[PDB]
């Protein structure tokens, strides 16, 4: 006995308002957070593709990113401007 | 330097050299050096050219004239000794020579602290075990070491602070320390400029090193200590020391280890 997923169906109607959002001048100036993340994950690129390792080690590093997801919310977009969407 | 007198035409390149001496004693007492000797005054018998002789007579003559030239020392470097006009060696002119060869691992030691002056170092630095493992390397070499390990810990640390201007606050950099990490990082990146050339050093090896052969020990001891230790024993009795010893035997005895053990001990090379 296996409780049954319940699809929960719902519609949404978008709003043109949703799209509007203006930027201060001060947005594409780089901070100093961005500069040593970036160019610390430069150095860890050119390190990555010259280490010499076994298959066994390259496992250990993709491995972490793999198992978080096990359901999906699904959206099907209607010629009449409606959004559906449901469970599965 | 020589490449800089060579890219000169033919009768500027006489001239230039010969200013540089006028100059120099112009502003006596000076030093006059002459980089890539070998390049500015090769040996004539190999070359064909005409300004490639002339300005090695030149600068014989402009040698000769420090006769006259009062307090002017002219120094010059080359990366082998056998590759200039022997003329240069004569009485006078370029009398005097020292070997600069390759520092050995005290001395690589030392020049690791003196680059490190101004750095900070974490409590896990180890100066001493990157000396030992820098073999081959060369003052220049040890220099981008330091460099390199300094601007690893920069990255790490100050990019996350500092500001896109002119100025850095002092108290940053000066909390800044160079991890022993930065200087294994370093150590790979650099590559050894003096590998191939002979290293001639004290070896590390001592009577400890060797099992056994108690009585060989002692035999190169009266070999090789003895003969300066006790010369008036062997004036005594007329002795000539020997001059050397040849070992034989199945390999993989020690023959190696009791001739630097012994070298050791006397602090030779
Ligand atoms: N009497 C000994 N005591 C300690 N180690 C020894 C001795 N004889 C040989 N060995 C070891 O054997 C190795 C080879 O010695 P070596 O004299 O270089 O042989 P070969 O010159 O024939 O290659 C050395 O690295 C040393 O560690």
């Amino acid at each position: 006995v296996r409780a049954k997923l319940d699809r929960q169906r719902r519609v949404f109607q978008p709003s043109p308002l949703a799209s509007q959002f203006e930027l201060p001048g001060d947005f594409f100036n780089l901070t100093a957070e961005e500069i040593k993340r970036e160019q610390r994950l430069r150095s860890e690129a050119v390190e990555r593709l010259s280490v010499l390792r076994t298959k066994a080690m390259r496992e250990k590093e993709e491995q972490r990113g793999l198992r978080k997801y096990n359901y999906t919310l699904l959206r099907v977009r209607l010629p009449d401007g409606c959004l559906l969407q449901g469970t599965f | 330097n020589g490449p800089e007198i060579m890219s000169k035409l033919a009768g500027e390149s006489e001239s230039n050299l010969r200013k540089a001496f006028e100059e120099a004693e112009k502003n006596a007492p000076a030093i006059i050096f002459i980089d890539e000797l070998d390049a500015i005054a090769p040996k004539r018998e190999k070359t064909h050219g005409e300004v490639e002789r002339r300005i090695v007579s030149q600068l014989l003559t402009l040698m000769d004239g420090l006769k006259q030239r009062a307090h002017v020392i002219v120094m010059a470097a080359t990366n082998r000794p056998n590759s200039i006009d022997p003329a240069l060696r004569r009485f006078g002119r370029f009398d005097r020579e020292v070997d600069i060869g390759i520092p050995d691992a005290t001395g690589r030691l030392e020049i690791l602290q003196i680059h490190t002056k101004n750095m900070k170092l974490a409590d896990d630095v180890d100066l001493e075990q990157v000396a030992n493992e820098t073999h081959g390397h060369v003052g220049a070499d040890l220099a981008a070491l330091c460099s390199e390990a300094a601007l690893q810990a920069i990255r790490k640390k100050m990019d996350l602070i500092d500001l896109e201007d002119e100025t850095i606050d002092a108290e940053v950099m000066n909390s800044l320390a160079v991890t022993m990490d930065d200087f294994r990082w370093a150590l790979s990146q650099s590559n050894p400029s003096a590998l191939r050339e002979t290293v001639v050093e004290v070896p590390q090896v001592t009577w400890e090193d060797i099992g056994g052969l108690e009585d060989v020990k002692r035999e190169l001891q009266e070999l090789v200590q003895y003969p300066v230790e006790h010369p008036d024993k062997f004036l005594k009795f007329g002795m000539t020391p020997s001059k050397g010893v040849l070992f034989y035997g199945p390999p993989g005895c020690g023959k190696t280890l009791l001739a630097k053990a012994i070298a050791n001990e006397c602090q030779a090379n």
